[PDB]
């Protein structure tokens, strides 16, 4: 059931085939540069983005 | 209750188990890498087609109500992004939609507003996956991602129908 | 001197005069709804944004 | 760690710097749009000189591009802190002191830095003077010409230090 906890699956997709590596981020084993990370996190309120939409909803963007 | 990290042979099996694995990872990446603009452009579109939503005591009048709505749009988008990663809607159905229609009837979250936000999110995601997005294109090998655009379209439709 | 540690002052500005308050955020004394927060944070590398600019630099956005 | 300035603490601060209320809106405009400011300025650098991303150009490969985007944000944030405090002593000491010499070592091209800085400057001033075209600031309407001149001067400090 929908728990009213604001939690959703946050997916991150990594393609590090250029060889560049950040200290501390090797959490899994592989030899191809690919990784997918999934976690459940609470999605938070963003007053700054709320403010921006409230002010700017009437402007068409992105060629949309 | 912890982060899952899938790489190596674990990920190679996941990508064989789902159809069109490599294009599917790119499709997921497009949704999550653009999550903020997808959400903001869709909720903005809700309002500009029906600006009484932001009139006094309207559905997203005041920053708290607008913030709650942007949050919900993101929650829904991310359950859709996970359905596309895994290729099934079990988790979307059971943990996002199940009982959501009834929640929104009590709180006064209007259905016609939600349906427009969802349709715009679907249209925006399909535009990225098909490189019909105009301000940003995906950085992928060129090809046909129409099947995957259709499939993610069905996940969004499941949300629409549920509401 | 510039310390080569990527740390910069991250300024946050808060205007909460609508009265909405978040549990766990009254970090200073005041009830007029204004606050400024400053912390020093290492600014991180963003490969996703790097990839996007590499692909999309030639598109004019925002009616620039 | 974090310092928090509000109430009487903040009320006196808005008193020792000019146009306290417009000033705080101006800072909020920089930090709330930091990502788009940085990405539009580095992108314009490259579209004006696309050899910067050709093989072994200054922002060729994601690492070099990511490092440049990072530096543009670092510089943008030290400028936002200058506008908050009404002086540039922290920018000068912690950001600019030693930076031209570090860049000439690493070969970070001065021409490109100079253009990133000019676009970030034009972008911030545009927001503060209501010349941004996609998004406007959520503020009372009026003239912020003086504060645009001041933040312009801090950007000019960076340009001269790195020229
Ligand atoms: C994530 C932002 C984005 C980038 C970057 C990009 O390159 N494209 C992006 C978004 C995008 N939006 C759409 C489609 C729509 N957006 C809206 C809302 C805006 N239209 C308005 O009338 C309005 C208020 C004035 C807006 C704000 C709408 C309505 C659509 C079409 C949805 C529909 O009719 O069902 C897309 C899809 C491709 C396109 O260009 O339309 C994309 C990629
Ligand atoms: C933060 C993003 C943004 C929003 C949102 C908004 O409404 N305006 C925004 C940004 C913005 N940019 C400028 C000015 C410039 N941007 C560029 C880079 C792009 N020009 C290109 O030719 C190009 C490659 C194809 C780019 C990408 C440039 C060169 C400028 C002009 C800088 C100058 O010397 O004048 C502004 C300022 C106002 C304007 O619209 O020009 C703003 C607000
Ligand atoms: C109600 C749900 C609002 C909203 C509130 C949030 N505020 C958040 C962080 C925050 N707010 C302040 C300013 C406040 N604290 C003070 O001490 C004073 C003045 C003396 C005031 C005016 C601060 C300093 C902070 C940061 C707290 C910290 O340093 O950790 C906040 C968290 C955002 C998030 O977690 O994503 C929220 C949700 N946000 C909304 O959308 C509605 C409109
Ligand atoms: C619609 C989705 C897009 C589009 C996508 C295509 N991607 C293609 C090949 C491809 N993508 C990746 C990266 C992906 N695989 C992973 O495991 C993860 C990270 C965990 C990532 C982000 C790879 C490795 C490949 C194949 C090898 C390569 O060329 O480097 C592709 C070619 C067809 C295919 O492989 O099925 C397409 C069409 N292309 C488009 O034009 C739209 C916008
Ligand atoms: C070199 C500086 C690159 C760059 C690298 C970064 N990766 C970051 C986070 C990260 N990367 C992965 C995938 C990696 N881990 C694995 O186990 C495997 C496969 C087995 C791979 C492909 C993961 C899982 C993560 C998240 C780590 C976590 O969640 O704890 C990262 C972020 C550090 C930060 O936020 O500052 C960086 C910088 N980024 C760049 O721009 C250049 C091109
Ligand atoms: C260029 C900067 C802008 C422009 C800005 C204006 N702001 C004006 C008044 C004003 N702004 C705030 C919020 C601000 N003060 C704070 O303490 C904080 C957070 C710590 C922030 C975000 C307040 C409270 C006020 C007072 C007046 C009111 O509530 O209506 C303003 C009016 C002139 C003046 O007060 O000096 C202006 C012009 N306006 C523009 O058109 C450009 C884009
Ligand atoms: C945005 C397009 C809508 C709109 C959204 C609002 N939702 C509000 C409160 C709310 N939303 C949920 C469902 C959300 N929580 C979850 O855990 C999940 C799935 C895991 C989701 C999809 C809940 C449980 C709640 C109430 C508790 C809470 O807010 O944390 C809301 C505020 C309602 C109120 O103040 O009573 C809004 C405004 N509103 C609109 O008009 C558009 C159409
Ligand atoms: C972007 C507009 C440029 C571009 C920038 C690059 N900078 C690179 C490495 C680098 N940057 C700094 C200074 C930075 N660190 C700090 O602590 C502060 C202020 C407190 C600043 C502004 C340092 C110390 C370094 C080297 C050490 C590090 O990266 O942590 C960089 C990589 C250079 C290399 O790998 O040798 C680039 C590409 N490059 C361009 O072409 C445009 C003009």
């Amino acid at each position: 059931a929908m728990k009213k906890d604001s939690k959703a699956p946050c997916v991150e997709v990594f393609d590090e085939r250029d060889g560049c590596k950040a200290a501390g981020t090797q959490k899994a084993s592989g030899d191809d540069g690919f990784c997918v990370k999934v976690s459940m996190k609470a999605i938070g309120f963003n007053a700054a983005e709320a403010a921006s939409v409230t002010k700017n909803y009437g402007i068409k963007r992105f060629g949309a | 209750g912890k982060a899952a990290y899938v790489g190596g042979a674990d990920l190679q099996a996941l990508k064989k188990f789902v159809s069109e694995g490599n294009k599917r990872m790119d499709s997921v990446n497009a949704i999550v890498s653009n999550a903020s603009c997808i959400v903001s452009d869709s909720v903005s579109g809700m309002v500009c087609e029906n600006p009484s939503l932001i009139a006094p005591n309207g559905g997203v009048y005041t920053n708290r109500k607008m913030a709650a709505c942007l949050r919900d749009a993101e929650i829904i988008l991310r359950y859709v992004s996970y359905s596309l990663l895994s290729g099934d809607s079990s988790v979307l159905e059971d943990r996002c939609l199940n009982g959501l229609k009834e929640t929104y009837a009590s709180l006064g979250v209007p259905a016609a507003g939600n349906a427009r936000t969802i349709s715009i999110m679907k249209a925006t995601v399909i535009g990225f996956i098909t490189n019909n997005s105009q301000q940003k294109k995906l950085s992928t090998p060129a090809g046909d991602c129409s099947a995957l655009a259709s499939e993610v379209g069905g996940y969004f439709d499941k949300v629409s129908s549920a509401l």
